[PDB]
């Protein structure tokens, strides 16, 4: 930050949200396919 | 720039329709004769615990364990086209080398693993390899659907039976003379995926040798080595 | 490719300041000196090995304030602050059209949200002497103009980025930057 | 394609608290970016697509498109500076005091909020 | 003049590239399921004595014994390419023949020899060759490397695991059906030795069957023969 | 105008040495590992704020003998010492032979008063990391070819002079440079 958010609370909160999301550039790659890191499932439940 | 990957990896790669043409293994069986539904995609069911004595993870796979095929899958929402079977032998049986893969497609049947009782089906698509000659078997299957664009792992029904539209209405039974046997597979030439949806359910695969609770890591998978050492 | 010049042309923050409904008219917010502001480690460490250097300065003052808050603010430039007979440094203090006569630039933080103002550089000597370190050759100055106007008291910060411009530098020595 | 489908990842929050020079979120610079599982709270957690499709792979390389919305209305104003910190770790970047570490010495990325 | 190498020899050789591309053999092992970390280059480290009834040399392998490879590669500083690996069997276990070598990365697992015990990485890079009918396994793998330049025998850490910049991050798994089993290997197609720093540390090795101490002749050699009859 | 890359390029004393009488065949007078014998303060201000950087590295030796003086010494180069296998370090200090078949060059005090070489960055990393300080890229090292050869035991002084060439900077940081 460099300024506090600076507004009226009078009308509005003081305070807000920001959300970050992410792509890949063009120059991406990626190589050196195997095993991979991650495993799909049908579901996901804890144990009795 | 390419340079990078022609300096050191070798080779570039640019859609998983390269990748799904590797074939991955998907399940074990003990029948010698055996009915596999082959446009199965589904994966296993999950759990997980962190409760002392207990295997921290466990899976209950439906149709098999994640293939390259599956896992990829899973993001999508369709497929169409053919797949490809490859299928290795506890037992090298000298007299009885055979393999028999026909394609299966009995009305009634219903769309999920089942060891072969039927006698009477005659006159089917078989194919034959041996596997005394040649190590493994290898196949190819045509899309044969009734529509144009299938679904991913289609919720079967109790008597949806072998005739449900979502798929393909198809099947192998599969005649060997090994007690134990390995299938895998992988995508045909023809074959695609359809409509990204996200990242699918998932937990880290590094992780199912997790044992922390002290009860030793149970869940394996269905990999060669686990196969061929019993 | 980089080089020297390419880092004292980097715009750096400078400060944060305190400007709040309390403060009237002609109330100091700041007085920062040239080069002294700017002299960060950063700074410092490429300037090593140089006797000396001149360039023009560029100041950015940046003042976010809300729809319903109005107020004004002077930056003004004066040169060669240690060495300018007293009575002047004084008048700046004294009375905030002392420093309107200066060059300045205004700021209405209703309007704007920023503004700018460039220096040369400007002394008897050619160039800031780095290791003498013998008279800054001006200082920036933001004097209120018109006091921060909120129905109920409130307070505001003034943040200032600088950076230099048509850079000079000396002939190369031993002799250490002043500290 | 695929890599870049966005990946909603992480969230934070800009207020009258705020201060100069505060730190308000960071993240390291790479593919294998995760969430939590709402069913059970194991350690991996569920991956995000982009991390679910990078994992088939082991090696990486590139540049990422990172993306901020600042949900907000016209009356807020402030300012914000973006930056990135190459060769370091998201505890070095802040002071003890959560202060950002020479920002001086990289791309700065300026946004008016007004 | 090439007169006499036409006259005499019927050939004539140039580089060391040329000779790298024969396969040599490197290592043996008793496991069925075995972990070998292929861009291992280092050699034996090797112990001399002139004390009576004591074996003159013993050499202790940490990875492997000199192959024309690692025997040249001793010479230079870096490599980079990819290489060749050919395995043979004690066994052609007839009802079970086959082999699998498949591309090993798990990350934490650390770059030396050791058995497999991991039962749960599935989805890898899967070559099968049958001991039967084709006698050897014969393989090819890529350079896969994370730099365009790789460094002989690099000192492997602790938990430089298998993610070491200065190598391939890549191991073979290797799952047979033969006890015992003897590796060799020779260089890719595309490999290539790096910045010539001089002789490499060295001994005799006809002096190897040294036994003037009364001591016999302990050390000996991966070879076909020293493997094939035990 | 001056730039970064004008200091780097500025040829440094690295170090005097001693060489005398006693010193015997393959004894080292120095070992000196690239980049860190260059890393003065002088250097280390001007690479602050970049990540690594990449050069060829030029070395004078510098030995004044006079008339009545003979001997020779080897000034030899070496690749990413911290990380080849101990059997090549050591055959180094074992035989001045397995120094003599590296890149180097003989000095002979009686007809030479100095000599150079030049050294490219050479390692499976691009450049130099000047956070994680992994690797120096290589070291110059000068073994005693023929040694000091007075009618009475006697000693001398090496010197050795340094700078870069063909330099290329990493992308800037706020990470400091590795101590």
């Amino acid at each position: 930050a460099l300024t506090p958010l600076v507004s009226s609370s009078a009308v509005v909160s003081s305070t807000i949200d920001v959300l970050v999301e992410v792509k890949a550039s063009d120059d991406f790659e990626v190589a050196v396919p195997n095993t991979p890191l991650w495993l799909p499932v049908d579901s996901l439940t804890e144990r009795p | 720039d390419e340079q990078p990957s022609q300096e050191c990896i070798g080779e570039r790669i640019l859609s998983f329709s390269e990748l799904i043409k590797r074939n991955s293994w998907r399940y074990v069986s003990d029948e010698k004769s055996l009915i596999y539904p082959a446009y199965a995609f589904d994966n296993p069911a999950a759990m997980y615990t962190a409760a002392d004595k207990l295997p921290v993870w466990t899976l209950t796979p439906r149709s098999g364990f994640p293939t390259l095929l599956t896992s990829i899958g899973a993001m999508y929402a369709f497929y169409r086209g053919g797949i490809r079977l490859k299928i290795v032998p506890g037992v090298a049986d000298q007299p009885k080398p055979l393999v028999e893969v026909a394609l299966f497609t009995m009305q009634d049947q219903g769309y999920i693993i089942k060891a072969n009782d039927y006698s009477t089906d005659f006159c089917s698509s078989n194919i034959y390899e041996n596997f005394v000659t040649k190590g493994i078997a290898e196949v190819q299957t045509p899309y044969y659907s009734r529509v144009n664009t299938s679904v991913v792992s289609a919720p079967v029904l109790y008597n949806a039976g072998n005739i449900s539209p979502l798929m393909p209405n198809v099947m192998y039974k599969i005649t060997s003379n090994s007690s134990n046997i390995l299938l895998g597979h992988s995508a045909a030439d023809d074959f695609r995926f359809g409509f990204l949806l996200g990242a699918p359910l998932a937990i880290s695969a590094t992780a199912l040798r997790d044992n922390f609770t002290g009860s030793s890591a149970t869940v394996s998978l269905p990999t060669f080595s686990n196969f061929y050492l019993s | 490719t980089h080089s020297i010049i390419d880092f004292l042309e980097r715009p750096q923050f400078i400060g944060s300041f305190l400007w709040n409904t309390s403060d009237i008219e002609n109330k100091e917010i700041f007085s920062l000196k040239l080069p002294d502001a700017l002299m960060s480690p950063m700074i410092r460490e490429k300037l090593s090995g140089f006797t000396s250097f001149s360039a023009s300065t560029v100041f950015h003052i940046q003042v976010n304030a809300h729809p319903f808050q109005c107020g004004r603010l002077v930056l003004a430039a004066v040169p060669v602050p240690d060495i300018l007979p007293l009575h002047r440094l004084n008048m700046l203090s004294f009375d905030v059209s002392n420093v309107i006569t200066l060059p300045h630039v205004q700021l209405d933080i209703s309007k704007e949200t920023e503004v700018l103002l460039k220096i040369p550089y400007v002394s008897p000597f050619v160039q800031y002497d780095l290791v003498t370190k013998f008279t800054p050759w001006a200082a920036f100055l933001a004097h209120v103009y018109a006091p921060l106007n909120t129905p109920s008291a409130a307070s505001l910060q003034v943040n200032v980025f600088a950076h230099f411009e048509d850079i000079k530098l000396g002939f190369p020595t031993s002799a250490i930057v002043a500290q | 394609y695929v890599l870049k489908i966005p990946n909603y990842f992480s969230r934070f929050k800009y207020s009258s608290t705020s201060l100069p020079k505060q730190v308000l979120w960071t993240s390291p610079v790479h593919p294998q970016i995760i969430r939590n599982h709402v069913t059970v709270v194991d350690a991996p957690g569920q991956p995000t697509l982009l991390a679910y499709a990078t994992g088939f792979f082991k090696y990486w390389r590139g540049g990422l498109v990172y993306t901020f919305r600042f949900v907000k209305t016209n009356y807020h104003s402030g300012r914000v500076q973006i930056t990135f910190h190459p060769f370091v770790g998201y505890d070095d970047v802040m002071d003890s005091d959560g202060k950002i570490v020479r920002d001086e010495y990289v791309y700065r990325v300026v946004v008016d909020l007004r």
